[PDB]
């Protein structure tokens, strides 16, 4: 079409031509209200208006509620806690209602007023026309052939060698800052320096170190020594390795040491007093026949499957249970895993009492504690 | 591997699985149910449940294989 | 199982700590001192009696009721809206 | 029948109610253990307190 | 999907073992 | 006044950038209007929400593992020692106006993002849209699914609370540590040492706000570019063919529909973020290696993994001085699943030898084998998901924990086979129902007693009659109720309480009937001419 | 030494006319211009939501 | 081998996505060769470097204002009250292999 | 010390000194007075994500 006859095309004809250029034919398009001046059109217009107006009023409610509602947290069982509890639900209600009503109004406008159409477009997919494929292939092949890189093997080999070497060097210098040896001896021990995974807070450090089983009071002095008579039969305790040289939480270094022993992943120990009427049922592990002090046994509180705290002690079944994957170990059979995905027994900590009578650890764990790895056993 | 009489819309999409895949699948599922009896558990009710389900699977596979081998099932 | 603690008055909590009935570890008066037991009682009652702040507490169990609510409310509503906006066939 | 869809509804209500009542064995306490007559005081929350009886009722 | 192996170092015992001795700690 | 401004702005834009041909091409693009083709858009819109709220959350979060004392407003944690990330999350929930709302909208948007990605994947898989030329687009979608799963995992691991910290310790530490040769090396590269380190939270924060969002943004851009320039598929229908697209142009129907759907999805997410509580961190306390809780489950898109670890039966290996733990299985499991998700189009292409260009979708009933496989995979995924939640199920529904464990173990074998069988037979039976409709005509539900006593049902043929001539199946849905073909008539026009005058009723009903005939006629002419 | 044509400045008249036709056709067939209440309430609601957000 | 392979890959790409016209239009785009038209390129390329090294820096930096005592390898600052961010910057400089180099390249 | 001095002089003093909304801008940005607790994390989120994304 020329400028003169483009100047004399109606908008519908121009839309048809534009669609035809792009490959689109609108085979149906009709106004939504062919019959003028009906009450139904007024009703639909007012419905869309009401939805948009509800969106507007809910946005206004959002503004007002956000600015003026009492939002600050209120303590338990006090006045103003109901308004605080309603604070966030009111934000959600107003915001969601406003934007949802606006969306509903838009959908209704599309369905009721925008003319229904059925357009058809040609995909023009699959292979390109042979002219385009041949020209692009010729351009690429001409680049590669005029470059002459093919007939110069020394340059190509040198380029490959250099790019590969630079890439290897850059990748190594990139990843290498993250690579840490897990077996570098960094942990002191009464037998030299040892890897982290071989040691915990129960590992003695100067060959005769008194390590107390300390309960967590959960408070200044969060750990305290404890005596065997402080556990009633069928009772369970979570103890931690606490030494005299760790302090009582007053000085800042004391708090640092107490934090570092409370956060030790392999630190917590479950201490259980078997009822004597059941001590005949105890089966002892080879090499750990003398790790209990009478009725008190001590096991690791770290599951052997994936390291979660297996911290559910069922006294009437003497079953240690891990909530992460439902493993069950028998506390009467050296914490042997009787159920679940765990296949290794929990480590048993040797315990005794000192001169004053306070429960202490009688050595170290006779094996690695947490979940297994390649280098175990 | 099917006819229009068995799967009406056979020309329209993937509609046949070779019966070998199902037979070996049943045998392997039975073997897995059986091998799950080795592990850590005191009780033996679960062992009988595994044995019963494996028996049902092996019986189904055996019947299907026998009927295809004799001609009734195709 | 370990039951829901919400509908239990303080003396029941204290005596459940003090005398572990069945598969409950026994918490003696020296393992858990009376002040510790009263602190635990206070926390349990406070947690029972505190309303949820973010809205409706979906049972207080975490991601499981949250995912069920998303699949049964959010996704159902989203799919219904898509069906309303879109077309069949 | 007069109401062909109400008929299928009756059948499925049968199937699922029967399954619900029988699923009491799945509970650790077991299914209902108070007889099919369900005499009053034995069926209270005190006597026979398990969930199998509640599934039986529903 | 294969079989299971018991840990080589997780056997039981029959010796009852001696009661632990009272603990004494070296000064350092 | 605005018409002159629009004309002058258009003239300036065209004189400076001459975009007219390209803009017209983008405005005339035709998108099919099926509802399922909106599913993917949900995953888009929630992601945008996840950006917006996410940026907000970056203005108040300090991702430090340094330990401090609270001294905040939340009394039930006063004086408790916690990490700096947990304290800042508490400050967001309590000390910033609307901070709790933004946190909850963000978590709900993450959940909807995952769920909508799953539903869109189901649509793509069952309709067969992964077929040539759209295999790479399936690969990109699978990568996006994996990235979204791990992005959400890192996200809710960001506030170092008891539940998220327990999840970190279980999965990201235990599984990594147990890998055969490089497991401890991977663990010490990731954590910088042992699990309770000092660098994990900042590293996850950097991965979660910048790296993974950037990768997902680039992949979504490439994804939508492929969908745009590889025009959308369609279902077989009246005017449809492998060489065309039948639907609506972008301007203005598609643009308004997409904007309104965005607004409605934002409304749903806002309502859920206000009225429903998600991740109430302050109830969980700071993470402590010595404490754990009974209800230890991740967000649902990871739940299946835990279910696998809950169900696999303690199978470990002990080579010469080395241990291969149970967790290794889980890792391999995930790997295999992801592998089996990425290379499915090529697996089916190899198995069926079907390597033809495909633009017309398949109804799931027409592909009984793929529908059976998809139902099998969905059944297995659901079973693992519920086995993750078997402690809560045991508590609420009275059933023992060992019972749910063994039901899951036996089920992960028995149930997928039953579901495969049922799905296969159900798809073929749907095919048979389609054929019955095509060959006898729609059953109208009307029964007549003939004078000799014959009870007959009135059938409405969909084509001519000789009894109808049996039509040929064309891969398209068929009507089976008469109200759907217009027999139900139209109600009297009005306001639900008062009618309009009968002249207006006549005018509107006649106009609508004429328009329906005109639309059907246009489709019929296009179908006849093209074929 | 390659030479490429700019083909810049304004578009050929056919493209400009067809683009303007498509856009004004959308705006006119939508009939939103003669719906005063719908347009007013849309503006008010969008502004209220924008201010609140 | 790498000729038939390139032809096959081109055929597959063109059958799936048919970009031949657009790709050829991009290959034939003419660019003037004045040296100053490279200046903008510099601003682009350094930006790319800023991204790469930048991502690396995010793997070790902790953005916190919480107070700590250094307790590190760099002696002149041991026992000094600092922030967690300054501590992790020192850790990038001294504790990570190539951390100081990446820091300096980034700046 | 050097960059902290730069933050105090420019990001804090100039922001504080502005008319009517100056101190309001300062307290919105620093979350309080100049030696706040949410300054370095805020700059980190602006610097690794926000401004690079816009750029
Ligand atoms: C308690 C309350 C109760 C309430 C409930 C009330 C309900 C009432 C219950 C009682 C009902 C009474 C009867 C009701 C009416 C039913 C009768 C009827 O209508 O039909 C007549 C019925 C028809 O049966 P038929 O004559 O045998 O003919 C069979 C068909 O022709 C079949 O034709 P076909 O040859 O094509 O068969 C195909 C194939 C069936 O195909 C399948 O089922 C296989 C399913 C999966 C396919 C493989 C996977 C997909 C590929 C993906 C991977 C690729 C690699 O055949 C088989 O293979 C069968 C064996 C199945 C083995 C598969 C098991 C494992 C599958 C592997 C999946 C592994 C899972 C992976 C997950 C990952 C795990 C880590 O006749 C009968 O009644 C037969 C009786 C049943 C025989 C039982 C005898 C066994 C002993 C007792 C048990
Ligand atoms: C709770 C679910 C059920 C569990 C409890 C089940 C209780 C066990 C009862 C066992 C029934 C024994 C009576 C039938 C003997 C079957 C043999 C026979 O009939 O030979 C004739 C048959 C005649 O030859 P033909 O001329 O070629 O057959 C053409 C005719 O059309 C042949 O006619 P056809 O093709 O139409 O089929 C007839 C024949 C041939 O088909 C077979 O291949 C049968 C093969 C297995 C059948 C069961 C035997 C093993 C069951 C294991 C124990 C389960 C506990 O046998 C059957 O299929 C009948 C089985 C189902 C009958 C009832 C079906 C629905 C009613 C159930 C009521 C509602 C459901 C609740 C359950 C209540 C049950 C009372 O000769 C054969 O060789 C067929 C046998 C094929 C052998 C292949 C290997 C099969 C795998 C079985 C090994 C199982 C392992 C053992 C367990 C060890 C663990 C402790
Ligand atoms: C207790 C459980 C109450 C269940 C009530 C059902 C008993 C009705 C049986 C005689 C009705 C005859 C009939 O054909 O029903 C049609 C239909 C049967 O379909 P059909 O086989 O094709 O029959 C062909 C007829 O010619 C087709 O006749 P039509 O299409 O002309 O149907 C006329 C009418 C027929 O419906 C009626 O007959 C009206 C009776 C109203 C019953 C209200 C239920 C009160 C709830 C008590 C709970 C306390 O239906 C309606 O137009 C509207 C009424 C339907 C709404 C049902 C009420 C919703 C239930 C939700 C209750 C939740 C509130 C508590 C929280 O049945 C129903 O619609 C009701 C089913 C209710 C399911 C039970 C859920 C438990
Ligand atoms: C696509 C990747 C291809 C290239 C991979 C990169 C090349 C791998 C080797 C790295 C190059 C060496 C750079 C320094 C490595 C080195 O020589 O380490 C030594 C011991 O290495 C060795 O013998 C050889 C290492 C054996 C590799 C084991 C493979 C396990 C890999 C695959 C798993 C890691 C995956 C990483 C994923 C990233 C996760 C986070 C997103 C002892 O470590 P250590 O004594 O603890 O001292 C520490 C300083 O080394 C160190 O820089 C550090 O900066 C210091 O802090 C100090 O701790
Ligand atoms: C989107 C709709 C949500 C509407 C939210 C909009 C409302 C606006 C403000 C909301 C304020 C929050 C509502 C009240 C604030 C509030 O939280 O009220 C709880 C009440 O909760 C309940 O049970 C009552 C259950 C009734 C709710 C029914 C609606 C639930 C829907 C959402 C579930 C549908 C999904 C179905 C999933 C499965 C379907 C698929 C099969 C306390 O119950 P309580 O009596 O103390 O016992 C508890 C125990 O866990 C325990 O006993 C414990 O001891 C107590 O401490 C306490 O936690
Ligand atoms: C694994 C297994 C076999 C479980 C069986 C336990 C069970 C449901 C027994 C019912 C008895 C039987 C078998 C009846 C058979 C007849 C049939 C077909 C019944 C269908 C009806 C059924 C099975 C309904 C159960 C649906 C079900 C198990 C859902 C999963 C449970 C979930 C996800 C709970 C999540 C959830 C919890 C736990 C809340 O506390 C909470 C609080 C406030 C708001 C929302 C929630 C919420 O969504
Ligand atoms: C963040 C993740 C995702 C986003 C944002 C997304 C978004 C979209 C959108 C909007 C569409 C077009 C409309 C539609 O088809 O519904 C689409 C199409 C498609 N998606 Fe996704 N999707 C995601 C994940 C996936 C997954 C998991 C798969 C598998 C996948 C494969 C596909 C395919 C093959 C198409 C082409 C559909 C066709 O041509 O008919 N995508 N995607
Ligand atoms: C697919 C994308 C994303 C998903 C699935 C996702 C998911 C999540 C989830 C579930 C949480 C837990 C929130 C809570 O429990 O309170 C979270 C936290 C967080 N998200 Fe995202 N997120 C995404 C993208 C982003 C982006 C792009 C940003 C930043 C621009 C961001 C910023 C944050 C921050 C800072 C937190 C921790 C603060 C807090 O927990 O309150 N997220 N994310
Ligand atoms: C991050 C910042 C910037 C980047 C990455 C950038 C990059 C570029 C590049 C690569 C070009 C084309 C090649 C060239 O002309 O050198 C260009 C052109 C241009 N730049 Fe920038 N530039 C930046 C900042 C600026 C500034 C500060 C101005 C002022 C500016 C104005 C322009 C203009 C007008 C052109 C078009 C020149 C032409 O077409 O000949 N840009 N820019
Ligand atoms: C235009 C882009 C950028 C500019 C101009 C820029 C500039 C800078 C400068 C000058 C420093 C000081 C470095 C030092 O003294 O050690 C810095 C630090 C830092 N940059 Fe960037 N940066 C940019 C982009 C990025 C990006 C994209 C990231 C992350 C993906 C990033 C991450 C970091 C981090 C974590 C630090 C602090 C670590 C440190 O100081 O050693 N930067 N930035
Ligand atoms: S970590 Fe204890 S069972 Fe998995």
């Amino acid at each position: 079409p020329t400028d003169a006859e483009l100047a004399e095309m109606s908008r519908e004809e121009l839309v048809k031509l534009g669609g035809k250029i792009d490959g689109v034919e609108t085979i149906f398009k009709e106004p939504r209200w062919p019959v003028p001046g009906t009450k139904a059109e007024k009703r639909t217009e007012r419905l869309v208006a009401y939805w948009l107006m509800l969106g507007g009023l809910s946005g206004l409610a959002l503004l007002l509620v956000f600015l003026f509602w009492p939002w600050e947290y209120q303590p338990f069982g006090s006045e103003g806690e109901f308004l605080y509890s309603l604070a966030t639900p009111l934000y959600g209600l107003t915001f969601g209602l406003s934007i949802l009503s606006i969306g509903i109004g838009a959908v209704l406008f599309q369905k009721k007023f925008i003319p229904e159409e059925i357009s058809v477009q040609d995909r023009h997919d699959g292979r390109s026309p042979e002219v385009h494929r041949k020209t692009v292939a010729a351009n690429l092949t001409d680049a590669l052939e005029g470059s002459t890189l093919k007939r110069r093997k020394v340059i190509g080999l040198s380029l490959g060698i250099g790019l590969g070497a630079f890439g290897a060097g850059t990748l190594v210098a990139f990843i290498g800052g993250l690579i840490k040896n897990p077996w570098k001896p960094v942990v002191p021990t009464a037998e030299g320096k040892k890897a982290v995974l071989w040691t915990s807070g129960w590992t003695p450090r100067f060959k005769g170190e008194t390590i107390y089983l300390a309960r967590a009071t959960g408070r200044e002095s969060p750990f305290v020594k404890m005596r065997p008579e402080d556990i009633d039969a069928g009772g369970m305790e979570t103890v931690f390795p606490w030494r005299e040289s760790d302090g009582d939480g007053t000085t800042v270094e004391s708090e640092h040491k107490l934090t570092e022993i409370a956060m030790g992943v392999r630190n917590p120990v479950m201490l259980i007093r078997i009822k004597p009427a059941d001590m005949h049922r105890v089966i002892k592990r080879k090499g750990q026949e003398s790790f209990n002090f009478g009725e008190l046994f001590a096991y690791t509180k770290v599951c052997s499957h994936l390291g979660c705290p297996s911290s559910l002690y069922e006294q009437q079944t003497y079953r240690i249970l891990c909530p992460c994957h439902q493993s069950q170990f028998d506390a009467l059979e050296f914490a042997k895993p009787i159920f679940g995905p765990a296949a290794r027994a929990l480590a048993q900590l040797p315990i005794t009492i000192d001169e004053d009578g306070y429960l202490v650890a009688n050595g170290d764990f006779v094996e690695p504690v947490g979940p297994a790895f390649w280098e175990r056993k | 591997g099917v006819d229009v009489e068995d799967v009406p819309s056979a020309e329209w999409g993937w509609s046949h699985m070779p019966i070998g895949v199902m037979h070996i699948g049943g045998l392997l599922s039975a073997a897995f149910l059986l091998v799950m009896m080795r592990g850590n558990h005191v009780g033996h009710v679960e062992d009988w449940f595994l044995i019963g389900f494996a028996a049902v699977i092996v019986a189904l596979v055996g019947r299907n294989w026998w009927l295809r081998r004799r001609g009734w099932i195709r | 199982y370990a039951p829901d603690l919400g509908d239990a008055n303080p003396a029941q909590i204290y005596t459940a700590m003090l005398t572990g009935p069945q598969n409950m570890p026994k918490f003696s008066d020296r393992q858990l001192t009376p002040d510790e037991k009263r602190d635990i009682v206070a926390y349990v009652r406070e947690s029972a009696e505190t309303p949820s702040y973010g809205g409706y507490g979906l049972g207080g169990f975490g991601p499981a009721p949250e995912g069920m609510a998303m699949w049964i409310i959010g996704m159902v509503a989203a799919i219904g809206v898509a069906m309303w906006i879109g077309s069949r066939a | 029948v007069a109401f062909p869809r109400l008929n299928a509804l009756s059948f499925w209500l049968f199937l699922f109610g029967a399954l619900i009542a029988i699923a009491g064995f799945i509970t650790p306490g077991g299914a209902a253990d108070f007889g099919w007559t369900a005499y009053s005081p034995l069926t209270d929350a005190i006597h026979s307190p398990g969930a199998g009886g509640d599934l039986w009722i529903m | 999907a294969l079989s299971a192996c018991s840990p080589p170092g997780e056997t039981a015992s029959s010796e009852p073992g001696t009661t632990p001795a009272i603990w004494t700690g070296s000064p350092s | 006044d605005f018409a002159k401004l629009a004309a002058a702005q258009g003239d300036a834009i065209d004189s400076r950038y001459h975009p007219s041909a390209a803009v017209r091409r983008q405005l005339n693009k035709v998108f099919p209007t099926h509802w399922s083709f909106l599913l993917g858009e949900i995953a888009l819109y929630s992601f945008i929400i996840l950006l917006l709220t996410g940026v907000w959350l970056t203005l108040f979060f300090d991702p430090s593992m340094a330990h401090v004392t609270y001294d905040g407003v939340y009394q039930p944690l006063r004086g408790v020692q916690m990490s700096r990330a947990y304290e800042t999350a508490l400050d967001i929930s309590f000390e910033v106006r609307g901070g709790l709302f933004v946190r909850q909208v963000h978590h709900w948007a993450a959940l909807m993002f995952a769920a909508s990605i799953m539903v869109h994947l189901a649509r793509i898989f069952f309709t067969g849209a992964f077929r040539r030329p759209r295999e790479a687009n399936w690969v990109i979608g699978s990568l996006l699914l994996i990235l979204a799963m791990f992005e959400g995992y890192f996200g809710y691991s960001l506030p170092d609370d008891l539940l998220s910290g327990t999840g970190i310790r279980a999965a990201l530490s235990g599984i990594t540590m147990g890998m055969p040769v490089i497991g401890t090396w991977l663990h010490w590269a990731l954590f910088g040492g042992d699990f309770p380190g000092e660098i994990l939270i900042p590293r996850l924060y950097a991965l979660h706000i910048l790296l993974i969002p950037g990768i997902i943004l680039a992949l979504i851009g490439a994804h939508l570019a492929l969908v745009w320039f590889q025009k959308h598929t369609q279902f077989p229908g009246p005017g449809r063919t492998e060489t065309n697209v039948v639907g609506v142009r972008v301007m203005p129907v598609f643009a308004v529909k997409s904007g309104a759907f965005f607004a409605m999805i934002t409304g749903v997410l806002g309502l859920m973020g206000g009225l429903l509580t998600i991740n109430p961190i302050w109830n969980l306390g700071p993470y402590k290696p010595s404490q754990v809780s009974a209800g230890s489950q991740p967000d649902f898109y990871m739940m299946w993994t835990e279910g696998l670890a809950r169900l696999w039966p303690a199978w470990e290996f002990y080579p010469f001085g080395h241990t291969i733990p149970q967790g290794v299985w889980v890792a391999v499991g995930m790997g295999l699943v992801f592998a089996l998700l990425i290379a499915y189009p090529f697996i089916e292409k190899k198995v069926t030898g079907d390597d033809a260009h495909h633009n017309l979708l398949q109804r799931p009933r027409d592909v009984p084998v793929r529908t059976a496989i998809g139902s099998m995979a969905i059944a297995l995924y659901l079973l693992l998901t519920f086995a993750c939640m078997n402690d809560i199920i045991a508590l609420k529904f009275h059933i023992s924990l060992n019972a749910t464990t063994w039901i899951g173990r036996i089920g992960m074998v028995v149930l997928p086979a039953i579901v495969y069988f049922v799905a296969y037979r159900w798809a073929i039976s749907l095919q048979r129902s389609d054929r019955e409709v095509l060959e006898h005509g729609v059953e109208t539900g009307i029964i007549k007693r003939l004078p000799h006593g014959a009870y007959v049902e009135l059938h409405q043929p969909l084509g001519p009659v000789d009894h109808p001539i049996p039509l040929e199946y064309a891969g398209a849905p068929l009507p089976k109720r008469m109200n759907k073909l217009g027999s139900g008539g139209a109600p009297g026009t009005g306001s639900f309480l008062f009618p309009d005058p009968a002249v207006e009723h006549e005018a509107l009903t006649e106009a609508a009937h004429a328009s329906e005939h005109k639309s059907l006629t246009a489709l019929k002419e296009h179908q006849d001419r093209i074929h």
